[PDB]
Formats: C-alpha cells, sequence, structure tokens
RNA sequence: AUGCCCCGUGUGGCGAAAGGGAAGCCGGUUAAUAUUCCGGCACCUGGAUGUGGGUUUUGCGCGGCAACGCAACUGAAC
RNA sequence: UUUUUUUACUUAUUCAAUGAAGCGGGGCUGGACUUGCGUCCAACUUCUGGAGUUAAGG
C-alpha cells in the first residue's frame, strides 16, 4: 500500500536518451557510436515518449536500458581507455622531443595507419552479433557493398590506402571463392552499376559494384563512421571468407603476389592452392577490349566456368594471348563508337543477358554498331499490378483502355419522336464497338453508385481510411495506366 | 591506375572538374583517339604521340599530408601519400 | 585465422531484435537500357531538376543510354551509402503490422433498391407561389391539401 | 527579394526596459580559493620591496641568447635509459669477446646537473658555464648561485625554464645545470656562448643586480597616481 | 552533437499513532478478532497496452451578448 | 645614519554587501564652463495593480 510516483515505473525504466546513456556509460559521442555500431545497438521508439521523458521530442532517440547495460559490461571500453592513455604518453613523448620513446609507444599503441587493419580485435564482436553461420552469410549484401566501394574510393585520414589494399585482398579472395564454387546466379548491369546475386549455402546476396570511375566526394560526408563500418566488415568479411575456403578445401590466404598486383593482374595475381551456369560459356575463349571492363567480365566467366579468357595488355596482365591476330579467340567483347571470321563479336551486354537467361543468346541482334534489346533486371518477381515489360499489352490492359484502343484502330424515346416528325414530314461495327463502349460507361456508373452508397453507410474514421486506401490505389494505378499508355504509344510507333 | 581513378580532374575551360564520366574526356579530346578514363591511363601508362597533350589535360594530383630521385621507392611514397 | 563457430548451438531469437530494413531488389527502371515505356518526357525531367531534393519520391530517374563508356557513374553514389550507414544505427527500428486488405472488405453489404421499392423517385409537381425562401411544408391528415410557409410571411394552401 | 513579413526588432538594454544580454563575467567570477591564492600570492610579491638577492632572479635571459645556448646543451643532453642498457648490452658482447672497456668505450661529455653536483663543480672551478633557473621554489635553494659564481669567477646565467633544463637532463625538473668541457669541434661554439652570456647578460645585471624589487602598485592605485600627478601638473 | 551549450538555488538527515495527509460500507460470523474473516456492493493509487470514440486532406473541436457550457479539445523550456 | 611630530600610499589587519553583474582607464554622443579645448557630468525606463523570458535584424 505504499504511494508511488508517476515517472519512476515503466517505460521510463525501459528506456533511456542517448544523452543519459552516453553518461551513464561515461563516453564521448564517437566512442559511443563505434560501439553501438559494432555491438549493433540500435534506437527503437517508445509507445508514449512523454512517459519515458517529460521534455520529449519526435526529434530525440531513446535506447533500450538492457542493450546499455550490455555495452557497459562490453570489454572494448578498457581498450578505449588504454589507447586514450597511450595516446596521452605519446603527445607527452612528443612535446619533450624524444623520438625513439615515442616510437616505441606508437608501436604498442598499434596503428591502423601502419598495420592496415582494425586497431581493436572484433573477434568476440562477430561472435554475438552472429550467433550461426547462416546468420552471418544473411547479412553480407551491406558488408560486400561496403568494402567494394572502398576498394574503388580514394583513402583518406580515416581509411588508409594499406587498409584499402587488405580490402581488395579480402573482395579478391571472395570472388575467386565464388569463380570456383559456381556459386554466383544472377547478374544485372544497371545505371548503379553491377549487381550480383550470389546463392551461398541456400542464402541469397545481392550486391552492388560501382563502375570504374572517379567517384564523387562531393557534400558533407564522415569518413569516421564510413571506417568503424569498415573495420567490422573486414573483420567478417575475412572471417566468412576462411570458412568458405575451408569449406572449400583450398587453402586460406591465397597467396598473392606483390609484383603481380604491382602488374596488374588483381584476379589472375591471387593463385589458390588446392589444399547450368558452369554449362553456359563452358568451352569458349574470349576477347576482351579496353573499353570492355575486364575485371567484371573475367569475374561472370570464371563464375560461368570459361576455360581460357583473354583481354589487352595494357589493361592487365596475366591472361590468355593479347594478340587479336590469334585464332584461339573465339569471341569477342568490344564497345567502340580485327574482322576475324573466326572471332564472333558480341556485346556485354549480351554476355549479361546470357548469364540472366541460360539460353545463349544470338549474337546478330548483339552486333556491334547495331542496337542492343533492351537489358532486364532478374530480381523483379511479377505481380498483379504491378506490370510486367515482358507481358503483351493485349495479354494485360483495362476494359476502357482496350475500347479505346479497338475504336481508335476501327477510326484508322427523343430519337424515336424525331424519327417519327422526320417521317410524318464497318460502320455498323464501329457504332456497335460504341454501344459497348456505352455500357461499359453505365456499367461504370453503376458501380460507383454502389461504392458511394457504401462509402454513405460507412462510419467517420473508417470513411477516412477507405478514402486513404483509394487514395493509394489510385495513385499506383495511375501510374501503371501511365506506363500502359506509352507502351501502347511505343507499339503504335 | 590507382592515382587516376582516385584522383582523377580535368582542366577545360580554365575550370578543375573531376572525371567522373568517360564521356567529359571523349569531349575533352574528341579527335587523337582518346575516349575513355581507361585509355587516358593506358596513354599515360605507355607513352604515346598524345602523353603531352594527356599530362596537359590531367590535372596536377594533391596528394594527401603524409603524417634524391627514387629507382622505384617512389610506388611507397605514392601508396602512402593517396 | 581460425573460423569462429567451432561449436554452433540453435539459439532462439530474442523478441526485442528487429532486423534492419533490407533495401528493395532492383527494378526494370534502375537498368541502363531499360524498356522505353519506363522513359519519362523532358517534361518530366525538367519538373524534376526545378523540384527541390527529397520532395521526388524515387532518388533515380529513369535514364536510357546506349554504350557502357557513355554511361556516367553516380555523383552521390558514396551519399547513398553513407545514408544507408546513418540508416543502420541512427534511424530507430519498430515493429509494425501493416494492414493488407481488399479496401471493399470494409464495406457494407447492402441489398439493392429494386427490392426495396416503392419509393419517390422523380418530381412531380412544383408550387410557385413564394418569392421568398419556403420554410415549412405539411401535409394535410386527409392527404388533400399542402400548407407552405415563407419569408413572405404568408401562410399558402394549395393541391 | 526579401520577405516583407520580416521586421527587426531591437532590444534597449538601458536601465529598467530589457533583460541584460548574456556578457562576459570573467573579470568579477568568484574564483576557488587556490586559483585565488596564487594570484594574490604573486600580486602580494609585486607590492611588498623585494631584497636584490630575490630580486637579481627577474632579469633572465633574452629568448635568442636562451636558444643559442640550448643549440649547445641539445648535443650534449645525456643518455636515456635505454641508450644506456643498450651501451652496457653492446659493452658487455666486447667482454664476453674479452676486449677491453678502455677499447670499448670512450670518455662521455654531457651536461652536469644536480645542485650539490653542480655547486661541488664550481667550488672546484672545473665548470665553464652555469645556467640557473628562473622559479625554484624555495628560491634558498638557489639565491646564493650568483653571488657564488661571482665569487669563483664562473660565468653564469638565469634562464627560464626548470621544466626546460628538465627537459634536457631526461627529468622533470632542474634547478640547475653546468657546462664544463665539451668536445674538440664545440669548442668554438662553447667560447662564443661564454663571450655571448657574458656581453648580453652579466653587462647588462651588473648595475640592476644590486637594486630593489618590487614597490609596484596595482592598475587602479596606478591610474590615481598619474592623475594626482596630472592635477599636481596644472596646478 | 574525442567536444559544446544552458541555469542558479542551494545543500544532508532525524523530529507529531492529537498537526498536514490517495482510497470501504452494510449485513453476518467466534469461546475469544474483526471498517482486517465470510457474503454482497464499492473505491483509490501506480503501471503496461488494445478497442471504440475525438481531431486532421486548409493541423490542432464547437456553442452563448455575457457570467459560462459541452465525452474529449496539441502543448517543451521558462 | 639614527630619535620625535604629522601626512600621504596599500599589500598586512579590521568592517560591510552580493547569485562576487557592470569597477577603473580610454573611445562615441550631448550639455556646460573654460581656455580658445582642458575639465566635470550626463547618457537608459514616471498618469495606469497588464505583459516583459527561447534574439529580431545587418
Amino acid at each position: 500500500g505504499k504511494a508511488k510516483k508517476k515517472g519512476k515505473s515503466g517505460a521510463a525504466r525501459n528506456y533511456m536518451t542517448r544523452t543519459q546513456a552516453v553518461k551513464k556509460l561515461q563516453l564521448s559521442l564517437p566512442d559511443f557510436r563505434k560501439l553501438c555500431i559494432w555491438k549493433g545497438i540500435y534506437p527503437r521508439e517508445p509507445r508514449d515518449r512523454r512517459k519515458v521523458n517529460k521534455s520529449a521530442t519526435a526529434s530525440t532517440t531513446f535506447y533500450y536500458t538492457k542493450d546499455i547495460q550490455y555495452l557497459l559490461h562490453e570489454p572494448l571500453l578498457q581498450k578505449f581507455r588504454e589507447q586514450k592513455a597511450l595516446e596521452k604518453k605519446i603527445s607527452r613523448a612528443l612535446g619533450r622531443g624524444d623520438v625513439s620513446n615515442a616510437a616505441r609507444l606508437e608501436r604498442n599503441a598499434n596503428l591502423p595507419e601502419k598495420t592496415g587493419k582494425p586497431r581493436y580485435t572484433l573477434n568476440h564482436i562477430i561472435r554475438e552479433r552472429y550467433p550461426t553461420f547462416q546468420d552471418a552469410l544473411r547479412d553480407l549484401d551491406d558488408c560486400l557493398s561496403m568494402l567494394f566501394l572502398f576498394a574503388n574510393l580514394p583513402s583518406t585520414t580515416a581509411v588508409p590506402a594499406k587498409m584499402i589494399a587488405r580490402c581488395e585482398r579480402l573482395c579478391h579472395e571472395f570472388q575467386h571463392y565464388l569463380i570456383v564454387t559456381h556459386s554466383l546466379r544472377k547478374s544485372f548491369l544497371s545505371i548503379k552499376g553491377i549487381y550480383y546475386q550470389a546463392n551461398i549455402q541456400g542464402e541469397d546476396i545481392l550486391w552492388l559494384v560501382p563502375y570504374k570511375f572517379n567517384q564523387r566526394i562531393v557534400g558533407d560526408v564522415d569518413f569516421r563512421i564510413m571506417g568503424t563500418f569498415v573495420e567490422f566488415y573486414m573483420t567478417l568479411l575475412g572471417f566468412v571468407n576462411y570458412r568458405l575456403y575451408t569449406s572449400i578445401g583450398l587453402k586460406y590466404p591465397p597467396k598473392f603476389d606483390q609484383v603481380k598486383d604491382d602488374q596488374g593482374a588483381e584476379l589472375a595475381a591471387f593463385s589458390l592452392e588446392g589444399l547450368d551456369p558452369s554449362q553456359l560459356f563452358a568451352n569458349f575463349t574470349f576477347f576482351l577490349s579496353r573499353e570492355t571492363p575486364r575485371q567484371p567480365l573475367e569475374f561472370i566467366l570464371r563464375a560461368f566456368g570459361c576455360k581460357r579468357i583473354g583481354w589487352d595488355a595494357v589493361l592487365g596482365e596475366g591472361a590468355f594471348t593479347t594478340d587479336e591476330s590469334d585464332p584461339r579467340i573465339t569471341h569477342q567483347i568490344i564497345d567502340r563508337p580485327g574482322r576475324y571470321p573466326g572471332r564472333i563479336y558480341v556485346q556485354p551486354q549480351w554476355v549479361w543477358d546470357s548469364i540472366n537467361d541460360e539460353e545463349l543468346k544470338p549474337p546478330e541482334l548483339y552486333a556491334p554498331g547495331a542496337q542492343l534489346p533492351p537489358h532486364l533486371s532478374p530480381f523483379v518477381k511479377p505481380t498483379q499490378g504491378q506490370y510486367d515489360p515482358t507481358k503483351p499489352l493485349e495479354e494485360q490492359q483495362t476494359e476502357a483502355e482496350a475500347l479505346e484502343a479497338e475504336l481508335e484502330d476501327a477510326q484508322a424515346e427523343a430519337t424515336l419522336e424525331r424519327q417519327r416528325e422526320l417521317e410524318a414530314e464497318l460502320d455498323p461495327k464501329v457504332k456497335a464497338k460504341l454501344e459497348a463502349k456505352k455500357a461499359l460507361e453505365r456499367k461504370k456508373k453503376q458501380e460507383a453508385e454502389e461504392l458511394e452508397r457504401a462509402k454513405g453507410m460507412l462510419s467517420k474514421k473508417k470513411r477516412k481510411l477507405f478514402e486513404q486506401m483509394q487514395y493509394s490505389n489510385a495513385k499506383k494505378n495511375a501510374e501503371d495506366a501511365k506506363l500502359r499508355a506509352k507502351r501502347r504509344r511505343i507499339e503504335k510507333e | 591506375r590507382e592515382l587516376i581513378y582516385k584522383r582523377g580532374y580535368g582542366k577545360v575551360n580554365g575550370q578543375r572538374i573531376p572525371l567522373t564520366d568517360n564521356a567529359i574526356i571523349e569531349e575533352n579530346l574528341g579527335k587523337y583517339g582518346i575516349i575513355c578514363i581507361e585509355d587516358l591511363i593506358h596513354e599515360i601508362f605507355t607513352v604515346g604521340p598524345n602523353f603531352k597533350q594527356a599530362a596537359n589535360f590531367l590535372w596536377p594530383f594533391k596528394l594527401s599530408n603524409p603524417n634524391g630521385n627514387r629507382e622505384e621507392h617512389i610506388n611507397a611514397l605514392i601508396r602512402a601519400m593517396n | 585465422f581460425y573460423d569462429l563457430w567451432q561449436n554452433e548451438e540453435p539459439q532462439p531469437p530474442n523478441p526485442m531484435h528487429i532486423p534492419a530494413p533490407k533495401l528493395p531488389p532492383p527494378g526494370y527502371d534502375l537498368s541502363y537500357n531499360p524498356p522505353p515505356e519506363y522513359l519519362p518526357t523532358k517534361e518530366e525531367r525538367e519538373e524534376w531538376e526545378k523540384m527541390d531534393p527529397e520532395d521526388r519520391e524515387k532518388d533515380y530517374l529513369p535514364t536510357k543510354y546506349d554504350s557502357l563508356r557513355k554511361v556516367p557513374a553516380w555523383g552521390n553514389f558514396v551519399k547513398e551509402r553513407f545514408e544507408r550507414c546513418m540508416d543502420l544505427y541512427l534511424a530507430p527500428r519498430v515493429r509494425k503490422n501493416r494492414l493488407n486488405i481488399d479496401p471493399n472488405s470494409l464495406l457494407p453489404k447492402l441489398p439493392s433498391p429494386d427490392e426495396l421499392k416503392p419509393f419517390p423517385t422523380v418530381q412531380q409537381t412544383i408550387f410557385r407561389g413564394h418569392e421568398g425562401r419556403v420554410r415549412s411544408v405539411a401535409i394535410d391528415p386527409t392527404g388533400v391539401a399542402l400548407a407552405t410557409g415563407g419569408d413572405d410571411g404568408t401562410v399558402r394552401v394549395w393541391e | 527579394p526579401k520577405n516583407p513579413l520580416l521586421e527587426k526588432r531591437p532590444r534597449n538594454f538601458g536601465i529598467g526596459q530589457d533583460i541584460q544580454p548574456k556578457r562576459n563575467l570573467s573579470r568579477m567570477v568568484k574564483w576557488p580559493e587556490y586559483i585565488r591564492l596564487q594570484r594574490q600570492k604573486k600580486i602580494l610579491r609585486m607590492r611588498l620591496k623585494v631584497p636584490p638577492a630575490i630580486a637579481q632572479f627577474q632579469y633572465t635571459l633574452d629568448k635568442n641568447l636562451a636558444a643559442q645556448a640550448f643549440k649547445l646543451l641539445n648535443k650534449y643532453r645525456p643518455e636515456t635509459k635505454q641508450e644506456k642498457k643498450e651501451r652496457l648490452l653492446r659493452e658487455a658482447t666486447a667482454i664476453k669477446e674479452g676486449k677491453k672497456k678502455e677499447d670499448v668505450s670512450k670518455k662521455p661529455y654531457t651536461v652536469k646537473y644536480g645542485l650539490n653536483h653542480v655547486v661541488g663543480l664550481i667550488e672546484n672551478k672545473k665548470a665553464s658555464l652555469v645556467l640557473i633557473a628562473n622559479d625554484v621554489d624555495p628560491i634558498e635553494l638557489v639565491v646564493f648561485l650568483p653571488a657564488l659564481c661571482r665569487k669563483m669567477g664562473i660565468p653564469y646565467a638565469i634562464i627560464k625554464g626548470k621544466a626546460r633544463l628538465g627537459t634536457l637532463v631526461h627529468k622533470k625538473t632542474a634547478a640547475v645545470v653546468a657546462i664544463t668541457e665539451v668536445r674538440s669541434e664545440d669548442k668554438n661554439e662553447l667560447a662564443k656562448l661564454i663571450s655571448a652570456v657574458k656581453e648580453g647578460y652579466l653587462e647588462k645585471v651588473e648595475d640592476t643586480r644590486k637594486r630593489w624589487g618590487g614597490g609596484i602598485m596595482g592598475f587602479k592605485a596606478q591610474k590615481r597616481e598619474e592623475k594626482r600627478k596630472k592635477s599636481l601638473e596644472t596646478a
């Protein structure tokens, strides 16, 4: 029977704000952000914000109290404090002017700039974050997109170039596992870049690879948050690469030559020790020009099981015969704004389309200097009303637009009283089509009248929800009708 | 190739624009046969008739500050700076 | 290295854990050579380029490029991954049961008026004597006469 | 064009009209007792008359001459513990081989530090140059050193920073340092430094070392003093 | 949001079964307790979270000259 | 150089006030005298039992 205060119990204990969490954990905000990113802590939203904090806003972020306590028990805090103290000692030595002591303290400080590695050990962090290997495989899309992006991207103060090179080694080892196990199934080319979907141990993973060009760094971007995510994903990718190579039986890591990497063989530079998609392009030798992207074509052909692939020596090394005069080249992929009868000149778009469809499309449509068929995304699952470009417009079309198109193709009591007064004083098919259109109009009017009666019988909040659903469906049907109409225009052209 | 892909800027009409697309390099050169960033990197790597034009078109790279002549030690310096 | 999963014991997921929202799969629109019905007008291109940022519903415009060498890379490809980074740890995660029902399910089923006839359906008589608004009407209990009142102050009886 | 709906509303901070804006009140902060005590300690030492034996320590080396001295001293900084351990290990290797310690090692040349050691060197006339720290507390540990150096004929200089001298000798603080002997190539630099120290410091401070220090008044008291002097000059 | 900003007001505890104070009544029952048990019929405080209502597509309800009324009627610091 | 007298200074010491909030010296503006430009003296709120806070602006 003890009296209780209001703000003490319930959601107030269940949630705490980010300010209170930082003050409880005795941390700076960058350290708190790094810990949250590595541990997987995310804000969440309370049922009633006023119950938790009396002066609360839609802007403020609440956290789970057990998440904050678990961060408190995390042992990376002692490493953070030790590194802060060691940095203070290094600055003290540099100010006092002895460089030998500063270097001796730096070698304990274990800098990511000199190591090319994450500064802390995240192995146990990976262990609680992904308890099982299938969960680890499910969470790989963001990892692969991140590490391919930072393989492409320039280095900065937060992201060392040695660490970028280690990202490149890890992703190349992952690519060699993919082409060894043939684990890729889907490949897509888009204005975004190259989307790759691989099914590794029954889990579909799709990631984006940007095109080889100078990536724009305009605007405000924080590479420190990027660096934290990169360090986590490098640790995860290294461990999953080791497990995949151990499952395949190959030795990890694959030894890559520094001279070969300096030459630029990359996938050819990394060599792996022994200790229908394969049938597609199983026995064919393909040459690549300068304009063609050599490492995506080499990746997709090795994933499809191409035995030999060659390209220009300026593009890379560790390939087949770079000379086009060599008769061994069965096919050639070139996109230029010669004329060997043995060599079949075909498009990279044909390569993407063939690896998507497993059909080996004819090179006549994809001849150079000729317009190629439009490329299609394999990831799209068709649905009712979402519209399908592959589906015929005759197969899918609303009745009003169908009768309007039919009338356009054909073109390409009061009346009885007037007839009585007048007497006292192809085209039939078009008229029948107009009568069918009028019957459709009257049917739509009847349906609208029934809809209005039901809307009137609805209650107020149910009426508002019903109108919102009708508005959303009307927007979707409007976009679908616009797509169908301009597809009809393309068909007429 | 890493320097070209990382810090690549074009000097056109007294301006400093990045080499985001190969179409910009194609419009800049046009008649010399250089229409791609890969082609420009190849012409930089292997000396050709348009080497001087390619060097004039390519802006001087502004490397980040690291924290006699070298025969082969310049690669480590370039990796540390970029 | 060593693989972390020396011993894998199946652990039930806690109900408090909410997985991150997965990015949607790419559509037919995203391709560099899409079907031509996805392409917009130059008026739509100018509409976006006049429109403010984050007002547009979709972050990419339908673009068709003939050549891979003519394909330009995005100027915000770093930015979208940066936004994905910020959404992973900064955006709140909510478990919400979104309704997916037929809209006509909420509508009640009404009998047709043809079953419920007779009812008045068309105007058959007009009484015109009032220059002001007709305030009140009443019908004689015998059903013969009509009484009307108006703003003119005149009460009238009609057949 | 500007929106017509935006207008300026000035705030008049006169007496009794608006709430005063947040200004910098650092001049009037009620400080903690240790801060207040150290400030008043400095002020009291300024206000009282300082006898010449303490007031000689106000005059120190200038920046150029101090840097010129430190250019010589940094060549003769003593061995650190790691360098000493390496020297012991290398000499132990030679002794294990059987070679002589005279053969493997040579006479060291370092800056001499430690108060009793330096005082002994000055009395035995082995010191060539003596640098005495500005801010030794208690001051009695060094208050006799300029007079002892003048008695012994050793050139001397008072220099800012016992922490600066401790950084030379790999300590936190050194009260005094001495150069006794240098290598052959630095003998000319040492002689030039000693002559520069003489001409710059000692000739300048010979007149002012006998004078009493202190007597300086506060800012408001000083301003009252020029106001009364101006009134007297007008009268 | 590897830091920054805001505020002044101080300082804790004990001290009343007659002061202040959230909320329980009737009937019955024991050898002996009962506003405490039983039966019936209520109330207060604290918490979580739904449904139905209210508001909203022009965001934050209407009426009365008024005193004010109406089941709700956005409301952080100060 | 020392012994007495009074007569200035503030730092010892004593008293008081405050949430240690605007002290002192200049600068700007106005008014006075002066000398032909130095002083001193003032900037700001008075018919009303309302309100004054989260900076407007350049």
